[PDB]
RNA sequence: GCGGCCCGCCGUAA
RNA sequence: GCUGCAUGGCUGUCGUCAGCUCGUGUUGUGAAAUGUUGGGUUAAGUCCCGCAACGAGCGCAACCCUUAUCCUUUGUUGCCA
RNA sequence: AAGGCGGCCCCCUGGACGAAGACUGACGCUCAGGUGCGAAAGCGUGGGGAGCAAACAGGAUUAGAUACCCUGGUAGUCCACGCCGUAAACGAUGUCGACUUGGAGGUUGUGCCCUUGAGGCGUGGCUUCCGGAGCUAACGCGUUAAGUCGACCGCCUGGGG
RNA sequence: GGGCGUAAAGCGCACGCAGGCGGUUUGUUAAGUCAGAUGUGAAAUCCCCGGGCUCAACCUGGGAACUGCAUCUGAUACUGG
């Protein structure tokens, strides 16, 4: 907008040629991203996820990069939608099959968990259960009470997240990517330039979305 | 000659004996040999009916014998005349008096004696043989087991060496004392030598 | 309702410390018989495994192609790896007068009259690409009208 | 851093 | 009586060595690969961490027998404070 | 141009590049037959000869050892003037010209700006290393193409013989 | 309507005669090229439309074809002078 709440590309040496369009001059060694080519699409890509939220769309949420995680966590169960906080598994969409028997043994061992000792008192099975619940709990707390086959995607990283985008674009899922100097537009993507790893910026992202998203709804 | 038999390894634990009675060093023989007759001419005369398994017991001065089967009709008859016939001829065979008893076979597709000599009897009748492997493997997966393994090996119509097959799904844990594995062979004699079967069926583990 | 055709069965290996262990591999093709094909490639250890595991894998690949009374308008030529297929329309009456799994390939399509011919290697796995080929980079009328901004009875004239 | 030590009859699993 | 080079059944050995595979998904035109590799550990593909892989099966370990320590019950044909 | 060229100094001599300006006006590209230049070894005539060293002679090693190892050692290696015309003479890639996304260096010129300093903007020539599309049987090549094109020339047609 | 980095295949490297190929306007020529026309290109054979032998092989009527050559008239965008 006007606030200029986005920070631009990395290095001048570390860019990939297909952002010749959307980037302005580079004047303190770094590129600088033009802002005057941000808004409309961004605005466009807005109304995108309203109205496919209005179509109860089951968006998800991704972009584990350590800064992202809590952020992520936070927009994602404020609406109505999921999201991926740590190792995106190879296979969550073209294997989808096969994670559900994950999502079902995580169901059952939380059903027991809340009376864990109870049944059995042998000191070392409970700890491992427990320990194990801890290690399931990551990969797939955001989605275990998610139908299967989300609508639309929406990610932090574009190059960083690539095996994602590529799911999806197997699949046949709109995804909406942001894409930095150094990453590339692949897949049939939302394009939203900016910079990805400033808190301020990916805060400025995840609100407008979020707040979109809970307005869609209603 | 790799694998301990199955069932021997477990008569401790988890199985019991097929026959049960107490004797000496003086009539250990005998019974052993009579035993023996029994056995064999009631397996040859059941042929055509569905016998799984038979249980000697001696009473005092008696033997006592128990028939497991899954067709008990025609076992035990119109009337019981046949098993009249049967005691009869037992009591021939062995001196004491003799009295005759019929189990019931629930499932037939479990119990890999019955499902292993029907493998045989198909084989017979010059059928495929992976046709009736699968077959039986399917059968006894649908009727609700943990595992099954079973096997063919002999001359399968072709002059080279021997071939042997064999399937497998589920769990059939060997080196599990606690585990209940049922196992029981058979062979078919055919115009090309004779070819053997074994089945593996694992129930249930036991606690 | 669909339309199924098997290729070719080939026997493969694979030494161990062990000796040889064997596998099987099938080359299927399924059409619609209107204008969609796919085709799929399947491994097993028996040949039933692997002529069911082609099928599916053929259904969920297809690709739609537009033809026009049993053919199109264009004698069009497609590349591979070692081969070379050559098809142009033929008059009416003719029919699918063609080498190997092309005969299948053009049959499912829903193609009937046609004058393919091949050149180069002509391994199975290989020519079927004849699909890829040429098939679908086939161009009717309409969409080349509407492609240069004219219109199609002047496009033909 | 450096002493030496050669050969293996003919065909032959689906 | 002949044919273990027409067979079933039953044995020896590599070797009580720690390995051997499958389903689904991806990569390659294909034979195939991935998982089973990488860091640290263990008697061990025994375990944690990382990782286009995610899970399973036969194996390993455990359930079996005997020996080493105590406690109840019973006390002859066994024992004697 | 290729074969190739390394102490220092003098004499004779060829080519390439950059900056600015002037001049002639298609005077160009390729090239069968023809001509010239080609490492090392080798040949002829005349010199020279320290080191190294085919042939050769001894000592070992070995079942044998016309070899590898050790002690010697002639032609040759050097100079002048003539022959020879072959090499894995290889980037295993013929000569010209045009077009097509990028990074990290080396070397040698030149313009501007505070020319402050080892500074900052450009702009030519020649060379190394990664890598995109594309091409390829694959390996790989990738603005110094094995990518997209044009002109001319030289070669190939199963393995042995 | 094929190839020459490693499968067979780029001369060891240059100079250069005969040959092959030419950056851009302007003006002429109509050699190449293009359009008509005329004369030729035997008959038989092939093809097409027909006819007659009881049909068919077989015979026959008419037409196209004989891709060419020469001559005349015209066109001037592209090669050549």
């Amino acid at each position: 907008m006007l606030k200029a709440g986005v920070h631009f590309g990395h290095q001048t040496r570390y860019w990939n040629p297909k952002m010749k369009p959307f980037i302005f001059g580079a004047r303190n060694k770094v590129h600088i991203i033009n802002l005057e080519k941000t808004v409309p699409m961004f605005n466009e890509a807005l109304a995108e996820l309203n109205k496919i939220a209005s179509r109860k769309g089951k968006i998800l949420f991704v972009g584990t990069k350590r800064a992202a995680s809590e952020a992520v966590k936070d927009a994602a169960l404020s609406c109505d939608q999921f999201f991926v906080n740590h190792r995106w598994l190879g296979g969550m969409l073209t294997n989808w099959k096969t994670v559900r028997q994950s999502i079902k043994r995580l169901k059952d061992l939380e059903t027991q968990s809340q009376d864990g000792t109870f049944d059995k008192l042998t000191k070392k099975e409970a700890l491992m259960r427990t320990r194990e619940l801890e290690k399931l709990e990551n990969s797939l707390g955001g989605i275990k009470d998610m139908g299967g086959l989300p609508d639309a995607l929406f990610v932090i990283d574009a190059d960083h997240e690539h095996i994602a985008i590529k799911e999806a674009n197997n699949l046949g899922i709109p995804v909406f990517a942001i894409v930095d100097t150094n990453s590339d537009p692949d897949g049939v993507d939302f394009v939203i330039p900016g910079n990805d790893d400033a808190i301020r910026a990916v805060t400025l992202y995840l609100g407008a979305v979020a707040a979109t998203v809970r307005e869609g709804r209603s | 000659g790799q694998k301990v038999h199955p069932n021997g390894i477990r008569l401790g634990i988890v199985k019991p004996w097929n026959s049960t009675w107490f004797a000496n060093t003086k009539e250990f023989a005998d019974n052993l040999d009579s035993d023996f007759k029994v056995r064999q001419y009631l397996t040859k005369e059941l042929a055509k009916a569905s016998v799984s398994r038979i249980v000697i017991e001696r009473p005092a001065k008696s033997i006592r014998v128990t028939i497991h089967t899954a067709r008990p009709g025609i076992v035990i008859g119109k009337k019981g005349e046949d098993v009249e016939k049967l005691r009869k001829v037992v009591a021939d065979i062995a001196g004491v008096p003799a009295q005759i008893n019929i189990a019931e076979v629930r499932k037939p597709e479990l119990d890999a004696k019955l499902v292993a000599d029907s493998i045989t009897s198909q084989l017979e009748r010059r059928v495929m043989f992976r046709r009736a492997m699968k077959r039986a493997v399917q059968n006894a997966m649908r009727l609700g087991a943990k595992g099954i393994k079973v096997e063919v090996s002999g001359r399968l119509g072709g002059a080279e060496i021997a071939r042997t097959e064999w399937y497998r799904e589920g769990r059939v844990p060997l080196h599990t004392l606690r585990a209940d594995i049922d196992y029981n062979t058979s062979e078919a004699h055919t115009t090309y030598g004779v070819i053997g079967v074994k089945v593996w069926i694992f129930k249930g583990e036991i606690l | 309702e669909l339309q199924e055709k098997l290729i070719a069965v080939n026997r493969v290996s694979k030494t161990v410390k062990g000796g040889r262990i064997f596998s099987f591999t099938a080359l299927t093709v399924v059409g619609d018989g209107n204008g969609r094909v796919g085709f799929g490639y399947g491994k097993a250890r028996e040949v039933p495994a692997a002529i069911q595991k082609a099928m599916e894998k053929a259904r969920r690949n297809m690709i739609n192609v537009a033809l026009n009374n049993g053919t199109l308008q264009h004698p069009v030529k497609g590349v591979h790896t070692g081969s070379r297929v050559f098809m142009q329309p033929a008059s009416e009456g003719t029919g699918i007068i063609a080498g190997g799994a092309m005969r299948a390939v053009l049959e499912v399509a829903g193609v009937h009259n046609v004058l393919a011919k091949a050149y180069g290697s002509t391994n199975p796995i290989n020519v079927v690409r004849a699909t890829i080929d040429g098939l679908e980079n086939m161009n009717s009328p309409e969409m080349v009208a509407a492609k240069r901004g004219k219109s199609v009875e002047e496009i033909l004239g």
